[PDB]
RNA sequence: UGCGAAAGCAGUUGAAGACAAGUGCUUGUCGUUCGUUAUAAAUGGCCUCG
């Protein structure tokens, strides 16, 4: 798991969390998301256009 | 005359009327009237007697690429 | 069916209610009966294409 | 046999009105309609005469005990199905939907009659039986 | 069915395309290397383009477009051109010759040529028996 | 893999996106699903097919 | 059936087995037709008893 | 310009790509700038087989500019889209669509093309590779698309709901790009 | 007179029979319109028909050349 | 297309202009008009997260 803020918009902050699966999690932690905010603001990413068979998993 | 699709007769005492894939030819090689195309593809073509014309003709699994049809 | 209907006639008349204790008969014979139009047109064609190559 | 298919194909040839006529005449047997249609009508103007005699005639009576116009009809239809809808006059479309519409009706006759007919079957039995 | 395009130098991988359904059993290209066409089991002709100025710039090739022109595999693609030739040429277990335009494959017309030519004969009849 | 088991009793948010796989599919809806009419048509007549 | 006698009929003159599966169809078919009528028979007489 | 036929901006909205009748001709030109001016018979672009073929073949139904204006997509009555260089006229088919493709759409970086049609399907293509991503099963045809965002965070459609034939029965679909959900409906 | 649209007349008839009862009919006159109803069941049938009808290479060939 | 029930009952599918092809003539088309209630066919099929 890591931060990432976005170099432009520093008002952006994130967190991409990856395991042993065929699908990644990002966490937006901008604006309020991270303490206020009752609850998580959480995308899956599990697409890869066409090249599913070079990845197995996004553990890395 | 008989080609690979094609069968002609010429009669050489009349004369006849006055009225891209290939190489452009740019370069030298080197350094009474009857047409008809029903008849094809030809192995060989003769005459067996005078009135009696012999016309020979030709008479594995592919890959399936489906045609759609609605 | 066809003989109950026939031998037990009078009986079956003097009866107060038919429809209510013979209602699945009624159903099941209104389905039969609802094949015979179409069946007769699937006929027609089959017999129009039978005559066809036996005659051929 | 021969000779009524000869009148009957001059009388094609002539535009008679008695087409109708031969087209009863109680020689016919239906293997030699087969033989007449398959053999005899090879233009379409022919076709066409016959057709509007007979679906005129059955038009008009489709209850007519006479099996032998419904047998032309029906070999007719069976046997030269193929150029009769080439046929591209209106009045033979139009004498088409008259004939359809008169045999339409029979159609939606014939489940009445079955339940009368099956009806009067016991009632016969029945009889029978109080008799026996 | 896979066409991959290869970086000499360090012996690395630049493109990859599934194209085919089957096996690639032949590949050429043109004089300048603006085309590569590959055909193969699935009975397809695939038109991999670099002419863009572009493509060149970034020497990128781009899966520009197919035919299907055999009812069989295509065993055998060879090409050749010239100030007043431009030949595709293939043929396979149709056991037939098929003619394209390198430059206009999408959309140039085509020649199949007859399976069998007699030019030398392998028949004869006799009119006496 | 000694905490597989948590289940998160503990934390602030417990976030579930997980679905169940749908029921498997015959042949015949297989191939319907992916517009394979002429095969489709086959799976219906096949031994041991019910009625 | 309708379509593929409508769609193969050419196919059927020249395939001997086809013309079988189709002449044992047209005794079953009046077969059915048999039944059918018997059934709006029963259906008729039925009526009356009521 | 006189008898346009079919209309096309940029999605920066600085090129504007235009059909008229005087059979047909396309024009690119620039804007706010005198950069990009250029024009030719739709002739050139169309295959011969689709001379040969109907009129559905040579019947555009869409059209989409690049933000550069290295690349304008048609989209045919057929279904095939063709992707035209418009440094040198060389054509590209992406062929998916069974029916008249109505919406095409370029990415910002051009890397991508939106596509949507009959199918109620929108489809992605991938034009590295020549790939494409689906998100099928949407409610009705799509009649636009868009990559809406800075990033391309998010992809705005427009849906037709065709059953309705008595009345037009519009719907605007906002997607998360990143896991293609309804963003706003 | 009906053993001497129609539907309406018979479906009419129908009703008669279910009216008049088992009992009533007579054999004699229900024999003439049995052969009646079967009469008209049989042309009924056969228009049916009719209706319906209105809805619906060789190795070695000798031919003669046209020159 | 009108009416009607769903069955059906009546009634239509014309004229001009332009373009293309073939040989002034023939055929076919129309992101052209006026008037009347008035086959298809560019190899082209629907995602991933067990």
């Amino acid at each position: 798991c890591t931060f990432y803020t976005s170099l432009s918009n520093q008002n952006q902050q994130n967190i991409f969390t990856a395991g042993r699966r065929r699908y990644m999690h990002s966490w937006d932690l901008s604006l309020e998301n991270l303490t206020h905010s009752q609850t998580a603001k959480i995308e899956k990413f599990s697409r890869l256009y066409g090249h599913e068979s070079t990845q197995r998993s996004f553990e890395n | 005359f008989w080609g690979a699709t094609w069968i002609s007769r010429i009669d050489f005492d009349v004369d006849f009327p006055i009225n891209g894939l290939t190489i452009t030819d740019e370069s030298n090689f080197m350094n009474h009237f009857f047409f008809t195309d029903k008849y094809k593809p030809l192995l060989f073509v003769d005459l067996i007697s005078s009135n009696e014309l012999a016309i020979i003709e030709r008479n594995q699994k592919a890959f399936i690429q489906p045609k759609l049809v609605f | 069916v066809k003989w109950c209907l026939i031998i037990h006639g009078g009986y079956l008349v003097s009866i107060p209610n038919l429809m209510s204790t013979l209602s699945s008969l009624h159903s099941t014979l209104k389905r039969r009966s609802d094949l015979l139009p179409r069946l007769l047109a699937l006929d027609a064609r089959l017999d129009c294409t039978i005559n066809k190559f036996k005659t051929l | 046999q021969v000779e009524i298919a000869n009148i009957l194909s001059s009388h094609l040839e002539a535009n008679s009105t008695e087409i109708l006529d031969d087209l009863m005449s109680g020689s016919w047997t239906e293997p030699e309609i087969k033989k007449f249609i398959l053999t005899k009508i090879n233009t379409v103007d022919h076709l066409s005469k016959i057709f509007l005699t007979i679906s005129k005639s059955i038009t008009q009576n489709p209850w007519n005990e006479e099996n032998l116009l419904p047998l032309w009809l029906k070999w007719l239809l069976t046997l030269k199905s193929g150029e009769l809808n080439s046929i591209k006059d209106k009045h033979t479309k139009k004498n088409c939907k008259h004939l359809k519409s008169a045999l339409r009706s029979s159609e939606e006759i014939l489940p009445v009659l079955l339940g009368i007919q099956g009806r009067l079957e016991m009632l016969r039995r029945q009889a029978k039986l109080r008799e026996d | 069915g896979s066409i991959k395009f290869w970086d000499f130098q360090f012996a690395t991988l630049n493109q990859s395309f599934k194209a085919h359904d089957a096996d690639v059993l032949c590949l050429t290209t043109d004089t300048d290397n603006n085309y590569v066409f590959s055909a193969g089991v699935d009975r397809k002709i695939f038109q991999f383009s670099q002419n863009t100025n572009k493509s060149q710039k970034n020497n990128r090739w781009v899966n520009s477009s197919n035919r299907l022109l055999h009812g069989n595999d295509i065993r055998a693609i060879c090409a050749y051109q010239s100030k007043g030739a431009d030949f595709l040429v293939s043929g396979g277990v149709e056991k037939t010759l098929v003619i394209n335009s390198l430059t206009s494959f999408s959309n140039g017309n085509y020649r199949k040529m007859p399976t069998v030519e007699p030019y030398s004969k392998n028949v004869l009849v006799n009119k006496e028996q | 893999m000694r905490g597989s088991e948590y289940q998160g009793d503990q934390e602030h948010i417990i976030h579930n996106d997980k679905v169940r796989s749908q029921r498997r599919m015959r042949a015949f809806e297989r191939n319907i699903n992916q517009f394979k009419w002429s095969e489709a048509l086959d799976n219906a007549f096949v031994p041991g097919m019910a009625k | 059936v309708a379509v593929v006698l409508e769609l193969y009929g050419n196919t059927l003159e020249s395939s001997p087995v086809l013309q079988e599966l189709m002449i044992d169809l047209k005794t079953k078919v009046r077969h059915e037709i048999h039944k059918s009528k018997e059934a709006q028979r029963i259906e008729g007489m039925l009526q009356l008893l009521t | 310009w006189h008898n346009v036929i079919l209309s096309n901006i940029s999605s920066n909205g600085k090129l504007l790509a235009h059909m008229c009748k005087d059979h047909k001709s396309i024009s690119v030109v620039s804007l706010f700038d005198d950069s990009v001016n250029l024009s030719f018979p739709l002739g050139s672009i169309l295959s011969s087989q689709t001379q040969s073929l109907s009129y559905n073949t040579r019947y555009v139904s869409s059209m989409a500019i690049d933000n550069m204006g290295q690349q304008l997509a048609v989209g045919f009555a057929s279904g095939v889209i063709s992707i035209v260089s418009l440094a040198d006229l060389q054509i590209r088919l992406l062929k998916w669509h069974i029916d008249s493709v109505l919406s095409l759409s370029f990415s910002h970086d051009g890397s991508y093309l939106l596509s949507g049609g009959w199918e109620k399907v929108m489809s992605l293509w991938q034009l590295e590779t020549n790939s494409q991503q689906f998100l099928p099963r949407l409610n009705g045809i799509i009649i636009d698309c868009q990559v809406l965002g800075p990033q391309g965070n998010y992809y705005s459609l427009i849906l037709q709901m065709t059953e309705n034939n008595s009345n037009s029965d519009y719907q605007f679909l906002l997607l998360n790009a990143s896991d293609l959900t309804s963003k706003l409906s | 007179f009906i053993t001497s649209q129609s539907t309406q007349l018979f479906q009419l008839l129908s009703l008669v029979l279910d009216s008049i009862g088992l009992f009533s009919l007579e054999g004699a006159l229900l024999e003439n319109l049995t052969l009646y109803i079967d009469k008209q069941v049989e042309i009924a049938e056969r228009n049916t028909e009719l209706w319906n009808l209105i809805d619906t290479l060789p190795t070695y060939t000798m031919e003669y050349l046209d020159i």
